[PDB]
C-alpha cells in the first residue's frame, strides 16, 4: 500500500515486494534484478543502495526520483523545452551504451518508469526482464514488452534479442517527448507491424538483407513507402535527424550496433534543469 | 565481432577474481570431503539432464555451492538440501521457466519439505551477499566465439565437455582462474581435431600465451585421459549423444606439447 | 528415470536443522534494522537517525509502488 | 524341420524352422556367393526377428540391433550385401537406417573420407551442385 | 559401404530414409551418386509449403516425377523462361499463392494428367483457363476467389472436363448473369457437389431450375447468399432425390416458417440456414426436426484439400514424405 | 434484413 | 463484443482487421482462410468486398481483410 520515502540524512525510498506464495520461492524477477543491480553501477543508472531480507517480505531501497518522461511527460501543454530533449537523451544513451558494454540488457524501456531527477540527470530504472547476454538468450513469449516499444525483429518472431532492442526503444523513440505523441501506437502485433511500415518504409531484401526468412515475414504485406522525414518536424537536419539509426534502421547489425550514439554532430548542448512542479 | 566485446572480456577478467572460491573449505570442514562434492555434482548433472536445465545453470549452481561452502561448515546429510537449493537458484537466474519446488523436492526422493528448501534458499542467498552474476567456464568459452576458423565446428563440443569435466574434479582446478582452464580447454580440442596450436588472436586478446596455460593444460590432459577410467561419472553420458557429436568417443592424442 | 530420484546420504534430523535456519533468519536483522532505523519485520519506522514520510501513491512515481508480478 | 543350407564351402549349421521364411531368397529356395562369418550373424538375427514376429515415416532401431551393429565399416558393408543377397526385409531395414543415421548431418568431406568414394574429383561441378541446391537455406 | 559395385537398390533404400535437406546433400560423390539421387522414386510427394521458388526451381522438381505438389501460400513470381517437359503432377495445391499470371501459364501449360487442382484466391487468365481443359481427368476443381476469365473460357473448361465430382465455383467476382448461366447450363451431369455461392444479383430461379433438371445426382448444394430464391423454389429441391447438405444461408427473401417445409425431404441431413433464422424460432425449428443438424458445420468441405479442426498436412488424404519441416 | 451489409457503429 | 478496425488506405488496395471475442476465435480455420460465406457465419458484419488474404500465426484470433479500391 503506502510507500515510505526517506530524504537526505545529511534521498531513498522503499519498494516493498511481498512474498506470500511459497510455490516457486522468491520471484524469478527479484533474483534477476538484485543480482544484476549490484554489478551495474553508472552515474546514469538508478542505484540499489541496500536490500533487507525479512522472513515474510523482501525490501529494497532506491535513490528517490520523480520526473517520469506523468510529470514532465504529458503535463507540458506548450511542450517540453527542446534544450531538455537535447540532454534528457544524451545521458540516457550514455547509460544504455554503458550497460550494453557492461553485459546487461534492459528490454522494455517504457517512459512510464524512466525516472529522472530535478538536476537534469537521466537514469534507467527498469531491470525486471534484464537477462544478461554473456551467453545467448533465447526469445520469450510471456515476457511482456509494451507493444509500442517492440522491435521489428521481435515482432516478426526472431529468436535472439542481441543488441539494438534497447538502442531504439528509448534511444531512438524520443518522439513521445518531441511530439508528445507515441510514434507507433499499435493495437496488436500485426497492426503495430503495419504502423511501422507506414512511416518507416517496407522491408525489402535491400533495406533488410535476409528479411525473407523472417518467421512472420509474409509476402502479402501491404507494400507502403518511406515517409521521408516529415515524422519529426521540430528537430533540424542533424545528419538527417541521425537517419543512420533514426527510428528503426531495419538492419539490427547496422543499427549503430558498433559505434555509440555519442560520436555524432548531435549532443553538444548544455544540460538545462527542470525543477518545476 | 561487435565493438563492445573487448570491454566485456575485460570486465569479466576483473569480476571473476572477486567471485573465485577459496581452497580452504577442502580441508577446513571435516564433515564432508571432495568426493561427496563430486557425487553431488554428478547428481546435479543427471538432474539437469532430466529437466533439460541449461549447462550454464549447472555451472552457476556449482559456483554457488563452492562460494557458499567456503564460508560456513555444512553437516553430513544436509548437503542434499544445499545442492537442491543451488540448482533451483541457478535455474531462476538463466532458465526461462523455473521448475517448481515440488519437482526439486521430488528429485531428492521426497526426503525433504518445501519449507526446508525455501529456508535454505533464504540462507544461501543471505550468505552470498546477493551477488549471483558469476563468470564461469562456459561464459569464457563463448567469449572467444569461433576465433579458430569462421566455420570451425565439432571442436566446441569437446571443449565444453572439458569444461564440464573440470567441475566435478575440485582439485587441482580450484586454484586456476576460469579464464585459464577455459583457454586450456579451447586449446586441447583444437589440438585433438585440427592439430593446430593456440590461435594468434587470443594471444593479444587475453594476454595468455602457450607457456602460461601449461600447468592447467597438463591437468586437463590428465583428466581427459582417464575420463572413461574415472568412475562416478554422468557428464560423459550426455556428450556421447549425436547432439554433442560424440566427443566422448574420440580418444585423447596423449602427445600434447 | 529413478536413477536421479535418490537419497545421497543418510537422513538427518530436521528439528535442529530448521531451528538453526530460523536462528539466522532472525539474526539477519542485527545491523540493517538499526542502520536504517526501520522495523522491516513490522513495516514501521523507528524514531532514530532516519526521516520517514508516508506519501500517497499519486505523488511519487509508479516505480515505487509498481505491483510485483 | 532343422535345415542347414549349403554355404560358400563352409559349415552348414542352422535350423530355418520358421526362421528362413523371413529371408525371401530362402523362401524361394524351399549357396552361390555368401560369407559365413556374417552368415551366422544373419541366422541369429533372423531367429530373434522371427521371435519378434507375432505415407509411413519412422526411424527407430531395437536395442538388440544397436548392440549387434557391426562396428567395422567393412563388416557393415558385408552385412548389407548379405542382407540384399538373402533378401531379408527387417535386417535390411535396420542396416539401411544405420547407414542413414551415420550419414545424418556430418559432412560430405567426412563422408567421402570415411567411405571409399575417391571419385569426388569433378570438373568444377561442385560449384554447380552448390548453386542448384541453394534454394533451401537451412 | 561405398563401392563401385554397391547395389543401386540398397543405396536407394538407405536414401529413402533421408530427409529433404540431407537428400539435397546426399550427392556425396559429386558424381555418380548425383544421378541416383534425382531418381523419380525419391521425389514423389513434395510438401514445399510456404517458402519461395526461384526461376525454374519448381519446374525442375516437378520434372522428376513429383505427383503430389503441396505449395500453398508461396511466392513464385519470378519468370521461368526455360524449356521444360510435361510434368506428371496429379495432386496440385496452390491455394492463396502469389504466383504471377505469366509463370502460372508457363507451368500449368504442361500438366496434362492432373486430377486434383486447387487454385483458390488466384488471378487467372483466358489461356490458363483454356489449358485446364486439356486434362479431363479432374475429379476435384477448387476455384474460389478467382477472377479474370471470360464466359467462353468457362464454357470450354466446363464442357471439356466431363468427370468433375466436386466444384467450388464460389465468390468469383467479375461475374455477370451470363457467367452464372454458362456455369450452370454446362456443368457436368456427373457432379455430386457444387458451391455456386455468393451470386446475389445473378442467380435467378430459372438457373436453379436448369441446375436441378440437368444434374440429378447432387449430394451437397451450397447456394449461399442467394437473394433471389423467394418462397417457390423449395419444390425445385424437392426434385432432388439425393441432396443431403443443402445450405441456403443468408437468403433474405426466404420466409423463416416455411423452412419447416424443408423437413419433408427424407435424404436431408444438415441444413445451414445462418443469417435468416431469427432468435427463438431456431430452437423451435430444431425441436420440430430432431433428424436435422440445423446451424452446424459453419465452413465448407467442398473440394477443399486441407479440411480439419486440427492442423493437418495431407491434401485429399495424401500425406507427403519429402517436406521442408 | 435491414441493410445488414453495414459496419456496426458501436 | 467484436471490434472493427479502421481502413489503412494503401495503393490499389484498402485494408482492415477484426479481433474476435475468443468465444468465436476457437472456431477459426488454421489451414485455409475463409470466404464471405464463412466469416459472415462466425458473426463478422462488414460491407461487401472484404476478402481474407493472410492469417497471422502469432495471433490466430485476428482476421485480416483487404479490398480493391
Amino acid at each position: 500500500g503506502v510507500v515510505y520515502k526517506a530524504r537526505n540524512k545529511l534521498v531513498v525510498a522503499l519498494k516493498k515486494i511481498r512474498l506470500d506464495t511459497e510455490t516457486e520461492g522468491v520471484p524469478s524477477t527479484a533474483i534477476r534484478e538484485i543480482s544484476l543491480l549490484k554489478e551495474l553501477n553508472h552515474p546514469n543508472i538508478v542505484k540499489l543502495l541496500d536490500v533487507i531480507h525479512t522472513e515474510n517480505k523482501l525490501y529494497l531501497v532506491f535513490e528517490f526520483l520523480h520526473q517520469d518522461l506523468k510529470f514532465m511527460d504529458a503535463s507540458a501543454l506548450t511542450g517540453i523545452p527542446l534544450p531538455l530533449i537535447k540532454s534528457y537523451l544524451f545521458q540516457l544513451l550514455q547509460g544504455l551504451a554503458f550497460c550494453h558494454s557492461h553485459r546487461v540488457l534492459h528490454r522494455d524501456l517504457k517512459p512510464q518508469n524512466l525516472l529522472i531527477n530535478t538536476e537534469g540527470a537521466i537514469k534507467l530504472a527498469d531491470f525486471g526482464l534484464a537477462r544478461a547476454f554473456g551467453v545467448p538468450v533465447r526469445t520469450t513469449t510471456h515476457e511482456v514488452v509494451t507493444l509500442w516499444y517492440r522491435a521489428p525483429e521481435i515482432l516478426l518472431g526472431c529468436k535472439y534479442y542481441s543488441t539494438a532492442v534497447d538502442i531504439w526503444s528509448l534511444g531512438c523513440i524520443f518522439a513521445e517527448m518531441v511530439t508528445r505523441r507515441a510514434l507507433f501506437p499499435g493495437d496488436s502485433e500485426i497492426d503495430q507491424l503495419f504502423r511501422i511500415f507506414r512511416t518507416l518504409g517496407t522491408p525489402d531484401e535491400v533495406v533488410w538483407p535476409g528479411v525473407t526468412s523472417m518467421p512472420d515475414y509474409k509476402p502479402s504485406f501491404p507494400k507502403w513507402a518511406r515517409q521521408d522525414f516529415s515524422k519529426v518536424v521540430p528537430p533540424l537536419d542533424e545528419d538527417g535527424r541521425s537517419l543512420l539509426s533514426q527510428m528503426l534502421h531495419y538492419d539490427p547489425n547496422k543499427r549503430i550496433s558498433a559505434k555509440a550514439a555519442l560520436a555524432h554532430p548531435f549532443f553538444q548542448d548544455v544540460t538545462k534543469p527542470v525543477p518545476h512542479l | 565481432v561487435p565493438d563492445y566485446h573487448e570491454d566485456i572480456h575485460t570486465y569479466l577478467r576483473e569480476m571473476e577474481v572477486k567471485c573465485k572460491p577459496k581452497v580452504g573449505y577442502m580441508k577446513k570442514q571435516p564433515d564432508i570431503t571432495n568426493s561427496m562434492r563430486a557425487i553431488l555434482v554428478d547428481w546435479l548433472v543427471e538432474v539437469g539432464e532430466e529437466y533439460k536445465l541449461q549447462n550454464e545453470t549447472l555451472h552457476l549452481a556449482v559456483n554457488y555451492i563452492d562460494r557458499f561452502l567456503s564460508s560456513m561448515s555444512v553437516l553430513r546429510g544436509k548437503l542434499q538440501l544445499v545442492g537442491t537449493a543451488a540448482m533451483l537458484l541457478a535455474s531462476k537466474f538463466e532458465e526461462i521457466y523455473p521448475p517448481e519446488v515440488a519437482e526439486f523436492v521430488y528429485i531428492t526422493d521426497d526426503t525433504y519439505t518445501k519449507k526446508q528448501v525455501l529456508r535454505m534458499e533464504h540462507l544461501v542467498l543471505k550468505v552470498l551477499t546477493f551477488d549471483l552474476a558469476a563468470p564461469t567456464v562456459n561464459q569464457f568459452l563463448t567469449q572467444y566465439f569461433l576465433h579458430q576458423q569462421p566455420a570451425n565446428c565439432k571442436v566446441e563440443s569437446l571443449a565444453m565437455f572439458l569444461g564440464e569435466l573440470s567441475l566435478i574434479d575440485a582439485d587441482p582446478y580450484l586454484k586456476y582462474l576460469p579464464s585459464v582452464i577455459a583457454g586450456a580447454a579451447f586449446h586441447l580440442a583444437l589440438y585433438t581435431v585440427t592439430g593446430q596450436s593456440w590461435p594468434e588472436s587470443l594471444i593479444r586478446k587475453t594476454g595468455y600465451t602457450l607457456e602460461s596455460l601449461k600447468p592447467c593444460l597438463m591437468d586437463l590432459h590428465q583428466t581427459y585421459l582417464k575420463a572413461p577410467q574415472h568412475a562416478q561419472q554422468s557428464i560423459r553420458e550426455k556428450y556421447k549423444n549425436s547432439k554433442y557429436h560424440g566427443v566422448s568417443l574420440l580418444n585423447p592424442p596423449e602427445t600434447l606439447n | 528415470k529413478p536413477s536421479a530420484c535418490r537419497n545421497l546420504f543418510g537422513p538427518v534430523d530436521h528439528e535442529e536443522l530448521t531451528r538453526d535456519l530460523e536462528k539466522h533468519c532472525r539474526d539477519m536483522e542485527e545491523a540493517s534494522q538499526r542502520k536504517w532505523n526501520f522495523d522491516f519485520q513490522n513495516h514501521k519506522p523507528l524514531e532514530g537517525k532516519y526521516e520517514w514520510q508516508e506519501v500517497e501513491k499519486g505523488s511519487l512515481p509508479e516505480f515505487y509502488y509498481r505491483p510485483p508480478r | 524341420p532343422s535345415i542347414k543350407l549349403q554355404s560358400s564351402d563352409g559349415e552348414i549349421f542352422e535350423v530355418d524352422v520358421e526362421i528362413a521364411k523371413q529371408s525371401v531368397t530362402i523362401k524361394t529356395m524351399l549357396d552361390d556367393d555368401p560369407v559365413p562369418l556374417p552368415n551366422v550373424n544373419a541366422a541369429i538375427l533372423k531367429k530373434v526377428i522371427q521371435w519378434c514376429t507375432h505415407e509411413k515415416r519412422t526411424d527407430d532401431i531395437p536395442v538388440w540391433d544397436q548392440e549387434f551393429l557391426k562396428v567395422d565399416q567393412g563388416t557393415l558393408f558385408e552385412l548389407i550385401l548379405a542382407a540384399n543377397y538373402l533378401d531379408i526385409k527387417g535386417l535390411l531395414d535396420v542396416t539401411c537406417k544405420t547407414v542413414a543415421n551415420m550419414i545424418k548431418g556430418k559432412t560430405p568431406e567426412e563422408i567421402r573420407k570415411t567411405f571409399n568414394i575417391k571419385n569426388d574429383f569433378t570438373e568444377e561441378e561442385e560449384a554447380q551442385v552448390r548453386k542448384e541446391n541453394q534454394w533451401c537455406e537451412e | 559401404v561405398s563401392w563401385d559395385s554397391l547395389p543401386d537398390e540398397l543405396l536407394l533404400g538407405i536414401f529413402s530414409c533421408l530427409c529433404l535437406p540431407e537428400l539435397l546433400k546426399v550427392s556425396g560423390v559429386c558424381k555418380r551418386w548425383y544421378r541416383l539421387a534425382s531418381d523419380e522414386s525419391l521425389w514423389q510427394t513434395l510438401d514445399l509449403t510456404g517458402k519461395n521458388l526461384h526461376p525454374d526451381v519448381t519446374g525442375r522438381l516437378l520434372s522428376q516425377g513429383v505427383i503430389a505438389f503441396r505449395c500453398p501460400r508461396s511466392f513464385m513470381d519470378q519468370p521461368l523462361a526455360e524449356h521444360f517437359s510435361p510434368f506428371r503432377v496429379q495432386h496440385m495445391d496452390l491455394s492463396n499463392s502469389v504466383i504471377e499470371v505469366s509463370t502460372l501459364h508457363g507451368i500449368l501449360s504442361q500438366c496434362s494428367k492432373l486430377q486434383n487442382l486447387s487454385l483458390e484466391g488466384l488471378r487467372l487468365s483466358d489461356p490458363i483457363v483454356n489449358t485446364l481443359a486439356k486434362n479431363s481427368n479432374l475429379v476435384r476443381l477448387n476455384l474460389s476467389g478467382c477472377s479474370g476469365f471470360s464466359e467462353f473460357a468457362l464454357q470450354t473448361l466446363l464442357s471439356s472436363c466431363s468427370r468433375l465430382d466436386e466444384l467450388n465455383l464460389s465468390w468469383c467476382f467479375d461475374f455477370t448473369e451470363k457467367h452464372v448461366q454458362v456455369a450452370v447450363a454446362h456443368v457436368s451431369e456427373t457432379i455430386t457437389q457444387l458451391n455456386l455461392s455468393g451470386y446475389r444479383k445473378n442467380l435467378q430461379k430459372s438457373d436453379l431450375s436448369t441446375l436441378v433438371r440437368r444434374c440429378p445426382n447432387l449430394v451437397h448444394l451450397d447456394l449461399s447468399d442467394s437473394v433471389m430464391l423467394k418462397n417457390d423454389c423449395f419444390q425445385e429441391f424437392f426434385q432432388l432425390n439425393y441432396l443431403q447438405h443443402l445450405s441456403l444461408s443468408r437468403c433474405y427473401d426466404i420466409i423463416p416458417e416455411t423452412l419447416l417445409e424443408l423437413g419433408e425431404i427424407p435424404t436431408l441431413k444438415t441444413l445451414q440456414v445462418f443469417g435468416i433464422v431469427p432468435d427463438g424460432t431456431l430452437q423451435l425449428l430444431k425441436e420440430a426436426l430432431p433428424h436435422l443438424q440445423i446451424n452446424c458445420s459453419h465452413f465448407t468441405t467442398i473440394a477443399r484439400p486441407t479440411i480439419g479442426n486440427k492442423k493437418n498436412q495431407e491434401i485429399w488424404g495424401i500425406k507427403c514424405r519429402l517436406t521442408l519441416q | 434484413a435491414g441493410s445488414v451489409e453495414q459496419t456496426p457503429k458501436k | 463484443q467484436i471490434y472493427y478496425s479502421d481502413k489503412y488506405d494503401d495503393e490499389e488496395f484498402e485494408y482492415r482487421h477484426v479481433m474476435l471475442p475468443k468465444d468465436i476465435a476457437k472456431l477459426v480455420p488454421k489451414t485455409h482462410l475463409m470466404s464471405e460465406s464463412e466469416w459472415r457465419n462466425l458473426g463478422v458484419q462488414q460491407s461487401q468486398g472484404w476478402v481474407h488474404y493472410m492469417i497471422h500465426e502469432p495471433e490466430p484470433h485476428i482476421l485480416l481483410f483487404r479490398r480493391p479500391l
